[PDB]
């Protein structure tokens, strides 16, 4: 599978009046490591982050051409991009190379610049949106990540709970997927600061 | 009216397309030809000056098969007339193509008199300095004849003059009643008209060209055959002496 | 999904399933299958999921264009003609498998359109893997002009079939009632699966988690 | 056709290109826009030319346009062409950006537009743009810069100048009082007011903004109608000290 | 699908079953495959439903600017040859077959196959899944001379035998029969069917 | 006043006219026809000067009344040939309506179609716009029958009765002050106002040769081209 | 003048003066001769020296193995039209394995050329031919002209002072038709020659002669080749 | 085609062709637009030359999309290509952002295609101003587009025949605390200000902009604001 030639794991989740946004931190070649400390999780925003597994150099051109289309759009409008609208914004970027596509399932989190209401939602490699009001999941351990995240969510939790919540589904989803960990990065992003934390995960 | 009288995409400040009127110029200034729809049929008849004697009989000729079924017959530009058979040649093979039966004259000259009708609106081509007349016969359309000028005006006709003496031609059709007479005997009248406008004295020679359909020809469209228009040659000449 | 349709006595009831699902797995529990079209035209999708969201918002807004130029209320016919003529340019590779339904000044009418661009007409209709629970529910008790009441009615136990029956279906029920007033979207019309509850008591004592690096960026600044 | 062609992309007897020239004479007529390079930083001052009891203030500036993150720039000619060259100039920093994960070097922004300038001068059969632009901004090449920018595609690199409205009684101006190497936004603040003051004082009728860089990132800002004022009154007091 | 068109004096006739199927499934059991190309020219739709659909809706608007810039209704000749012309340019990219039966005041009455992108004029023609079982019975139960009663009789036993024979026709039959005075649309329900042995 | 080529191509005059769409206008008088156009309570009548002066002609080819689409039906005033271009151009719309939104265009969007098409002429240099003027009548589903008229300029409206030509000025100075009576606009009272508003205006008694009508009902709402017979029988009816 | 400089705009006389001036190209040029009995057609040509030390211009070219002509305007104008129709013969060779009817090519010359004449900032062809050719229909003389005008002939002459050559054509022609090849070319020679002043005379080294005929291949005879030629009459 | 430009600078450093444009606008019917506290009105003179015009059959005042609207002086045909183009522009931005388009940016993306037709091969520029309302974050948006291109936004403006004089009127008549009721009102006065003739609910269209979203006021609804005149 394309999906699996780098691996890698991406969750966002919701809490009250804060998001979390999760990723691990391999860089591989099917069985082979490279690197410990490769970069999923792409600021967009002060409070809006966009999450980016599958293959490797799509995750990074789709970042990197998402980066493009946001700047020209915050240059003309004169303000900071909603949460909607950087999904409409991935969903038609995405959804440009219908039969090519990009290998890659964005997840995206961040609070409203000006509601500050709480937003999360997902896309399919073809730019099909998905908005929830708890959790959204893509990667190689994505059954995995759904067992960890159906069983440990709560409705309104606060920064703290949400932090282990997303931790603990992040850490013990990837510990059973071969081709996803290395480490685990966390950003809680609530309309005061943003709290970015590596994990102490496992190394093999 | 000079100024306003360069290119066909400018009106002039009393509503006028001069260039095309100037292309009509050159029609007015060629020799005449005549086209005259009868019972059973169409027949052309042209004046056609010859310039040399050194050139062949039947050279330069100004009356063409446009479809096995169609007649033109042309006055003006002779190689703006020779590109105009062929956009009409082209347009009823096309026809035949896409529907499968020939095409019928009123629809052959409303497509090529829109090939026309384009060559007025822009500085970048020139008006066709032609006039030209589309002569058939079917048995589900009868005869039909159409004339087409410079400006891209198709009408159906009775009968019909373009050339120098377009109006002296007009006023000797006028005396037939051509709508109960045969094609055989019209072909008499059309050598005779023409030998009529005809300028012994501004013009030295002319051939006269004749073409017809018909109920003879069984609809095609054909040469009239040198023994009935060497008849036609020989009554126009003895009525043009008494 | 099991999408569904149906034409009644007032006017026309579309019917979806809330399920999404990634090959097997639940993806979404929740999701819109019913989509705006014009006010008196809308429209059910199923197939590629992103083929039907991408055709319906491309002809709605190809519908916005046509009622604001013509100055008049939309035809179900021109929705049906657009999707149908967009669809078959791209020879099924668009999988968008569609019922639209709609109310114009001819009254009522209900059309499948296929992902290759062929369509048909009917008074009732079901598409999605659910199609043919609905679709038996449809022809079992379907008589023409039912009241609203006995044609909703129809519509959920049609779309539940496909629900309960169907391992690519579930959820709740969404429907739309489009009558020559408007329409009325029933978004949860019924929930054939009631709350599933659990003793859920997972709570990290904050620690837990055992942290290696930490770094907070303040916003304050900014507000 | 020959008959109404213009000719806009050819030479005149003298090597000259009357297009440019008669775009150049456009620029004049705009409002008055300075540029100051100072050793903590850039200003752009303007004369603001929609002043109307009327006018609703939707927009944060009226004459500067922020154009990535580093830059920004002031525009003298028609509105419309400048808005035009405005957006090229925000998708060349997005391609420069998207290629090299980079910020587009000051002066490589400017000579990339220039380019399409110059080539409205050379072919086409179209008319030049009638803009003339100031750009501020700093990298990690040459630090803070001040760039001019013509018609003709041609630019240089300035440390204070002047174009539109009353550009060369402006650029005197500043001949005189321009201190190198020991200038700071401050007394660089304080001649763009004096500049202005004799080549047009209100806040209403001036367009302030600065570049800075602040903790290794730059800071780009319009001034308040407070903060314009003060330096007005600054002005004033200053002349009234003199007396 | 089974169609059916036959020529008679002074119009045609023309039938179709009404199975639409994708395989084992009837997605639609009530189809009229008899579309009108013009006022007195209809075609019968078999093969791929959108490929017969979309080559029916260029073939009605191209007969439709035809008609009207040749100021009379378009020959059948004419109707025959634009569907015949579309279906043989992109022979390899279409899988449909539209038979075109109609009336002229020139011809009248004429039925024509379009199989492939070729052109015949046939006294009677069948199309479809379904025509493969009854050549004989249209073969042993043809005659010349029929009056539009007898070519109707004729359709619906020919296309309610094959009907009972092919998994891939069914549901009720539909006819249409087109004569200088109009079009005829009639429909014969799949309980009203005509009966022969069935075992 | 004129500066430039202002009089040669379509770009504005110091005074922001644009002289050559005002001398296509011009053009359309060149023909030395008039039309009149008339709505009436459940119908549209338009009718024209059938000028034969050759008895040479087939008189059936020779009209200014054409068919767009079956219940759509126009008449042309101005040069021919640019008049049989835009009917060509108005049946190819219609048709091309049909094939993509699956109804008939409606006679307001058609018209509108034609005047966009002729507003492009009017704004490129390369081109003249048409020296002719098209009404179109026909009867609409929802609101009744309808009469629209586009210019050589772009425009175009939708009218209770309208005129072009040689008379333009004199006929709707005839209608406007008929359409201010107390009136119950039966089809005969519709086709009577078009036909006398014609003969007053040109100060000539037809015949049922001289002139052409075209109608379009509720009863019967495909375009109908009347013949002589049916002229003839509206002429003798208003000499008494 | 306003109506001069393009071929689009016609005078107020339904005149193109662009299709006129292009006409005088050929006028200029030296005078060429083409004239058939019933078995052959035969080409003559004056070639110009632009000095002493300088060659003829070559007036004579090969298209096929059963056509040739003879140019009279601009020689960039008379090869890129030679070129065209041995393009357009090879083309039927290919196809349908036959010679091209010498009337059907004459008729593409016209299309061909008349296209340029219609058509903003292009110009008509500055060069008429003078074309020799034998087919099912026997020898032909065919002329083109640079409105794209074409011509069957019996005998015709184009160039500088070819009127005296037409003068001389028109008397004879009712011998020409049972000419053998020697009286046909002899004919030719004695039109050609009316052109020239009453001073020079036809030499081996200004005369050029194109043949083909019922037995014989297009064949150009120049310096020695057109001695045989030559020998016969030199009174006036 | 022409593919040299028609517009070009003259020595005195003038765009003449948008000059003669601004011309055919200033000769062009009277247009209002008041931005109220809570909405936007556009007003404008529908006076047609004769009463057998039907005039419910074409419109000045139009949408461009459910919170934008348009109203012109100037080239009536060269309005309507503005108007196709403006709404398929909001129907482009709507289709990528799924949210309507932000009046500002409407306006933005009209004066381009306007600028367009000053410097693009063989065409003149269009001889329309247009007065584009809207409704967005939680404002009221009334902005100007000229025949070069250049766009403002307004509290309150006049043009057309005798707008120098509207909006003299306007300034002294202009509250930023005015509620849509009122506006409607003064915009109708500043229309009657150049109005020669009787003001009836049919020579006059209204349009507004509020929370609610874009629309024309209906004749029953003009008539009422002209029976307090
Ligand atoms: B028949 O040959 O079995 C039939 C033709 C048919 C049925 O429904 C239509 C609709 C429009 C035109 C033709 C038509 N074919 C089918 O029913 C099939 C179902 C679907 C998959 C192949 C084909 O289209
Ligand atoms: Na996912
Ligand atoms: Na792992
Ligand atoms: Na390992
Ligand atoms: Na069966
Ligand atoms: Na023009």
């Amino acid at each position: 599978s394309i999906m699996s030639y780098n691996g890698g794991a991406v969750m966002a989740m919701k809490g009250k009046n804060c998001v979390a946004i999760a990723a691990d931190r391999r860089f591989g070649i099917q069985a082979q490591m490279v690197t410990t400390d490769f970069q999923k999780i792409f600021p967009m925003g002060d409070r809006l982050y966009i999450g980016l597994a599958g293959l490797a150099t799509d995750v990074q051109t789709v970042a990197q051409r998402l980066k493009f289309r946001l700047n020209l759009y915050e240059l003309k409008e004169g303000r900071q991009i909603k949460p909607y609208t950087l999904m409409s914004m991935v969903a038609n970027l995405l959804y440009e190379k219908r039969f090519g596509p990009y290998y890659t399932e964005p997840v995206i989190a961040g609070l409203d610049p000006k509601t500050f209401k709480p937003f999360i939602c997902s896309l399919d490699l073809i730019g099909c949106p998905m908005v929830t009001d708890d959790f959204v999941v893509s990667g190689t351990c994505a059954e995995q990540m759904y067992g960890m995240c159906e069983s440990l969510w709560e409705p309104n939790m606060d920064p703290d709970h949400l932090f282990e919540t997303i931790s603990q589904a992040m850490l013990n989803a990837v510990d059973r997927d071969a081709v996803s960990g290395m480490g685990v990065i966390v950003h809680i992003i609530e309309k005061d600061k943003i709290t970015t934390r590596t994990l102490k995960a496992r190394m093999d | 009216g000079t100024g306003y009288d360069l290119s066909a995409s400018t009106f002039s400040p009393d509503g006028r397309v001069f260039q095309v009127e100037y292309a009509m110029k050159a029609v007015e200034n060629s020799s005449t030809a005549i086209g005259i729809r009868c019972k059973d049929g169409v027949v052309f008849g042209v004046e056609k000056l010859v310039l040399s004697k050194l050139y062949e009989e039947g050279s330069n000729k100004r009356l063409f098969n446009v479809d096995r079924h169609v007649g033109m017959a042309v006055a003006g530009l002779l190689a703006d007339a020779r590109s105009l058979a062929d956009i009409a040649r082209e347009e009823a093979s096309n026809f035949r193509s896409n529907f499968g039966y020939n095409i019928p004259l009123k629809h052959l000259a409303d497509r090529v008199a829109m090939y026309v009708h384009a060559y007025t609106l822009y500085s970048a081509v020139r008006p066709f300095g032609c006039s030209f007349m589309l002569g058939s016969y079917s048995v589900n359309d009868g005869a039909q004849l159409y004339m087409i000028d410079p400006s891209g005006v198709s009408y159906g006709y009775w009968g019909c003059a373009i050339g120098k003496a377009r109006q002296a031609a007009k006023t000797e059709i006028e005396k037939l009643q051509m709508k109960e007479m045969t094609c055989r005997d019209i072909v008499k009248e059309v050598a005779k008209i023409i030998y009529i406008v005809h300028d012994e004295v501004k013009d030295k020679a002319f051939e006269l060209e004749l073409s017809w359909v018909g109920e003879l020809t069984n609809g095609r469209h054909e040469i009239v055959p040198k023994d009935i228009r060497e008849e036609a040659e020989k009554y126009a000449k003895e009525s043009l002496k008494e | 999904t099991t999408i569904a349709g149906l034409v009644f006595q007032d006017g026309v009831i579309l019917g979806a399933d809330t399920r999404a699902t990634n090959d097997s797995v639940v993806a979404d529990k929740s999701c819109e299958k019913i989509h705006f079209i014009a006010p008196k035209i809308y429209c059910c999708g199923a197939g590629v999921a992103a083929d039907a969201e991408m055709t319906t918002r491309m002809v709605a807004s190809k519908m916005e264009l046509h009622a604001l130029s013509t100055g008049r209320e939309p035809r179900v016919a021109t929705v049906t003609r657009i999707l149908r003529q967009t669809l078959f340019r791209y020879q099924g590779h668009v999988g968008a498998s569609l019922i639209v339904g709609g109310v114009d000044l001819t009254g009522p009418q209900l059309y499948g359109v296929h992902p290759h661009g062929s369509y048909s007409r009917l008074p009732f209709t079901a598409l999605g893997s659910g199609q043919d629970a609905a679709l038996a529910v449809l022809e079992d008790r379907f008589q023409p002009n039912m009241t609203l009441e006995a044609a909703q009615g129809l519509l959920v136990e049609a779309v539940t079939a496909g629900i309960l029956g169907d391992l690519g279906s579930g959820g709740n029920v969404d429907a739309c009632v489009i009558t020559k007033t408007g329409a009325k979207l029933l978004r949860t019309l019924s929930s054939p699966t009631e709350p599933v509850k659990r003793s859920g008591r997972y709570h990290f004592v904050p620690g837990t988690t055992a942290v290696l690096t930490q770094t907070v960026k303040p916003l304050t600044l900014e507000l | 056709s020959r008959r109404y062609d213009s000719r806009t992309t050819i030479f005149s007897p003298e090597g000259r290109l009357y297009q440019v020239e008669y775009a150049m004479e456009a620029i004049g007529h705009a409002g008055t826009c300075l540029g100051i390079l100072a050793n903590d930083g850039v200003l752009l001052a303007a004369e603001r030319r929609n002043i109307h009891k009327l006018l609703d203030e939707v927009f944060f500036s009226e004459k500067i346009y922020k154009l990535n993150e580093d830059m920004a720039c002031s525009v003298a000619g028609i509105t419309s062409d400048a808005n035009v060259l405005t957006n090229e100039l925000r998708l060349i920093a997005q391609r420069y950006l998207l290629q090299y994960q980079e910020p587009i070097p000051c002066e490589q922004l400017v000579t990339a537009l220039c380019d399409i300038k110059q080539a409205y001068t050379q072919f086409g059969g179209k008319r030049p743009f009638g803009v003339s632009l100031l750009y501020i901004g700093w990298d990690k090449h040459y630090g803070f810069q001040l760039y001019q920018s013509d018609p003709s595609g041609n630019y240089g690199g300035w440390k204070a100048t002047c174009i539109g409205n009353n550009s060369a009684a402006a650029v005197s101006m500043l001949k005189q009082d321009y201190k190198e190497g020991e200038m700071t936004l401050k007394s660089a603040l304080a001649l763009a007011i004096k500049v202005l003051n004799k080549t047009m004082l209100s806040a209403e009728k001036v367009e302030i903004a600065t570049l800075t860089r602040e903790n290794g990132k730059t800071v780009i800002r319009v001034l308040k109608q407070k903060e314009v004022e003060q330096l007005i009154k600054k002005h004033e007091e200053e002349e009234a000290k003199a007396e | 699908t089974t169609i059916m068109a036959v020529e008679f004096d002074g119009g045609v006739v023309m039938g179709s079953d009404s199975r639409v199927s994708a395989g084992e499934a009837v997605v639609n059991r009530v189809f009229d495959k008899l579309s009108p190309l013009h006022e007195r020219i209809y075609c019968a739709l078999s093969g791929s439903a959108a490929d017969a659909q979309a080559v029916a809706d260029m073939a009605a608007y191209q007969l439709e600017l035809h008609g009207i810039e040749l100021e009379e209704p378009p020959l059948v000749l004419a109707a025959a040859n634009v569907v015949r012309n579309i279906s043989y340019k992109y022979r390899e990219d279409l899988s449909a077959h539209l038979m075109v039966a109609g009336w002229d005041q020139r011809e009248g009455g004429q039925v024509y196959g379009t199989l492939g992108g070729m052109l015949t004029r046939q006294p009677f023609a069948i199309g479809g899944s379904g025509s493969t079982f009854i050549y004989g019975y249209v073969d042993a139960a043809y005659k010349p001379g029929m009056s539009p009663e007898e070519c109707r009789r004729f359709t619906t036993d020919a296309i309610a035998l094959a009907m009972s024979r092919d998994g891939s026709s069914g549901g009720v039959i539909y006819l249409v029969t087109i004569t200088a005075a109009g079009v005829d649309h009639r429909v014969i329900l799949g309980n009203e069917l005509p009966k022969f042995y069935d075992e | 006043s004129s500066a430039g080529f202002d009089r040669h191509i379509t770009i504005f005059s110091p005074e922001g006219r644009l002289y050559q769409v005002e001398y296509a206008f011009k053009a359309i008088n060149q023909g030395g026809l008039t039309s009149v156009a008339v709505r009436g309570k459940d119908c549209a009548v338009i009718v024209t000067q059938k000028k034969v002066p050759d008895k040479l002609l087939d008189s059936s080819t020779v009209t200014h009344l054409f068919k767009i689409t079956e219940n759509i039906g126009c008449v042309m005033t101005g040069m021919t040939a640019d008049s049989r271009s835009q009917v060509q151009r108005a049946r190819y719309e219609a048709a091309n309506w049909k094939y993509k939104y699956g109804y008939e265009i409606p006679v307001d969007m058609l018209c509108k179609r034609i005047a966009d098409i002729s507003q492009v002429y009017t704004q490129n240099a390369e081109m003249r716009p048409l020296g002719c003027c098209m009404i179109l009548i026909g009867i609409d589903e929802e609101q009744g029958p309808q009469v629209y008229k586009c210019d050589p300029a772009g425009y175009y409206c939708g009218f209770k009765a309208t005129a072009a030509g040689v008379k333009q000025t004199e006929s709707t100075s005839f209608l406007e002050k008929k359409v201010k009576k107390k009136f119950d606009w039966t089809f005969e009272q519709t086709v009577e106002t078009a036909i006398t508003c014609l003969s007053t205006v040109l100060s000539i008694d037809f015949k049922p040769s001289e002139i052409e009508v075209g109608v379009v009902t509720v009863e019967n709402p495909k375009f109908r081209i009347l013949t002589e017979a049916e002229i003839d029988a509206h002429l003798v009816a208003l000499a008494e | 003048n306003q109506y001069d400089n393009d071929v689009t705009v016609w005078s107020p006389q339904g005149r193109i003066h662009q299709i006129e001036y292009a006409m005088e190209a050929v006028k200029q040029g030296s005078a060429t001769v083409g004239l058939k009995s019933k078995t052959h057609a035969v080409l003559v040509a004056l070639k110009r020296a632009q000095s002493e030390l300088a060659a003829h211009q070559k007036k004579i070219l090969h298209v096929d193995n059963h056509i040739g002509i003879s140019i009279a305007g601009l020689t960039a104008d008379a090869r890129l039209l030679c070129n065209f129709m041995r393009q357009e013969c090879l083309d039927s060779r290919f196809v349908f394995d036959r010679p091209l009817p010498v009337s059907r090519l004459v008729s593409l010359i016209g299309s061909k050329t008349q296209i340029p004449t219609q058509r903003y900032g292009r110009r008509p062809y500055g060069v008429g031919l003078l074309i020799a050719g034998y087919d099912d229909m026997g020898p032909h003389i065919f002329q083109t002209c640079p409105s794209a005008n074409y011509f069957d002939c019996r005998a015709m002459s184009i160039g500088a002072r070819s009127q005296s050559a037409r003068t001389y054509l028109e008397r004879h022609m009712s011998e020409f038709m049972e000419c053998n090849l020697n009286e046909l070319v002899k004919h030719g020679l004695r039109a050609l020659r009316e052109t020239l002043p009453a001073e020079q005379d036809l030499t081996t080294k200004n005369v050029s002669i194109g043949i083909v005929g019922k037995d014989l291949e297009f064949t150009i005879y120049d310096d020695d080749d057109v001695s045989p030629f030559l020998e016969g009459l030199e009174e006036r | 085609g022409y593919s040299f430009s028609l517009t070009t600078f003259s020595p005195s450093g003038k765009l003449v062709q948008i000059e003669y444009a601004l011309a055919a606008v200033a000769g062009g019917a009277p247009s209002v637009g008041i931005k109220a506290a809570n909405g936007v009105v556009l007003a404008t003179e529908k006076k047609q030359k004769s009463i057998l015009y039907d005039e419910r059959s074409v419109h000045k005042v139009e949408p461009i999309t459910k919170h934008i609207g348009l109203v012109y002086s100037g080239m009536g045909p060269d309005y309507r290509v503005l108007v196709h183009r403006a709404r398929k522009l909001a129907q482009q931005y709507y289709l990528v952002y799924q949210e309507p388009i932000p009046t500002a940016q409407l306006v933005q993306r009209v004066a381009s295609v306007m600028q367009e037709y000053t410097q693009s091969g063989g065409v003149r520029p269009f001889g329309v101003s247009l007065l584009i309302c809207g409704w967005n974050e939680g404002r009221p948006y009334l902005f100007q587009s000229d025949p070069s291109g250049a766009y403002f936004a307004w509290k309150a403006t006049a043009m057309g025949k005798n707008y120098v004089n509207g909006k003299t009127f306007l300034e002294k008549r202009y509250n930023e605390d005015l509620e849509l009721e009122d506006a409607i009102h003064t915009a109708i006065l500043t229309l009657k200000e150049s109005f020669e003739g009787q003001m009836t609910e049919d020579n006059i269209e209204v349009g507004i902009c509020n929370e609610a979203g874009f629309r024309r006021l209906t004749p029953t609804e003009v008539k009422d604001y002209l029976a307090a005149i």
